[PDB]
């Protein structure tokens, strides 16, 4: 039922709701989804719209047909920082904005805001010596979805995070 | 109230510990291993609510000794397919620093109530270090924007660093 919420919405803000960030990108391969999903986190169901008022126009919207809420990511005030180019030549690491690709052009500002610099690496030992082998942290993240943060926090688990990476897959046209 | 996630991450981890126990192998692992946050500290009971809320899920992340037993533990966690969702706190990579709390009749520093034990010092200023206990509602929003921290009432009402309720 939230799939026709969602598509009421598009169609009652043209221009303005560019939908779900599942929906407006997708990982470069299959090796990357596990990560990606790790990494853009509860960002991966949020709403991307243009402006924060038509955030609570859809809020709004919502709460008026019974339906479920859902959150929102204005795009037009979003405290966000450039993506640091020079990690780029990293040595073992790519970026993780740079193995997503994106529908329009103006939603790489939302994966800007979700991954920031966010590394992805092969394995984890790669991940653990990028992240805190050097003298400036990273925040990295392996294939298996285990990601560590510049605080030293660790965190992981690859089975929970493979049983929404297949979300990835699943939500690609159904052929019927 | 916890997740699911989180408590099968709890269960799995238990289950790779065990197994670590039963075959004689990674004693680093089981040596570096100290349980949930929650089960490190006491405080008096007036103070739980007001803990809870400040900690959230951060009461059960995994106390470890360093990033290579957390990696140790996820490698075998991963290698058996285990439900859950994990997350360490590995003392020696915690890059939290000391805090200078403010003079005050108001307020009282969360972590001056908790009693751990001093070699999880950095874990609980990880989670619990930028946090005032306030006698009022009244008083949080002052201390808050007075000395950038996050302020907490005994009931539960919180007042941000940035300025957020």
């Amino acid at each position: 039922r939230k799939a026709e919420i969602m598509e009421s919405i598009k169609r009652l803000y043209p221009g303005s709701v560019y939908g779900r960030l599942i929906d407006l990108c997708q990982p470069t391969q299959k090796k990357y989804q596990i990560a990606v999903t790790k990494v853009l986190g509860k960002n991966m169901d949020a709403i991307i719209v243009d402006s924060e008022k038509t955030g609570r126009d859809c809020i709004q919207y919502i709460k008026e047909q019974r339906g479920e809420p859902e959150t929102f990511l204005p795009l037009d005030y979003l405290e966000v920082k450039p993506t640091d180019e020079k990690l780029r030549e990293l040595k073992g690491a790519k970026l993780v904005i740079d193995v997503i690709r994106y529908e329009p052009p103006h939603i790489k500002k939302a994966l800007q805001y979700a991954c920031g610099n966010a590394l992805v690496c092969d394995n984890v030992e790669d991940a653990r010596r990028i992240a805190f082998g050097g003298h400036q942290r990273h925040k990295t993240v392996a294939l298996d979805g285990t990601l560590f943060q510049k605080s030293g926090v660790i965190s992981g688990g690859a089975s929970d995070l493979k049983a929404k990476a297949r979300r990835w897959d699943e939500k690609a046209v159904d052929k019927l | 109230a916890t997740g699911k996630a989180i408590l099968n991450g709890i269960d799995s981890i238990n289950k790779v510990l065990d197994h670590f126990r039963r075959k004689g192998i990674n004693q680093h692992v089981q040596n570096g291993y100290h349980g949930i946050v929650m089960n490190n500290f006491e405080c008096e009971p007036a103070f739980y609510t007001c803990v809870e809320v400040t900690a959230g899920n951060r009461l059960f992340y995994h106390i470890v000794d360093s990033d290579e037993v957390s990696t140790k533990i996820l490698m075998e966690f991963n290698k058996m397919n285990l439900p859950g969702e994990v997350t360490f706190l590995p003392l020696n990579k915690l890059d939290v620093r000391d805090t200078a709390y403010p003079e005050t009749n108001d307020a009282i520093p969360m972590i001056s109530k908790l009693r751990y034990n001093p070699r999880f010092d950095k874990a609980f200023k990880h989670v619990f270090g930028k946090t005032l206990i306030c006698r009022s509602m009244e008083v949080s929003t002052q201390l808050a924007r007075a000395f950038t921290m996050d302020c907490i009432t005994l009931e539960g009402d919180q007042v941000s660093h940035r300025g957020a309720l």
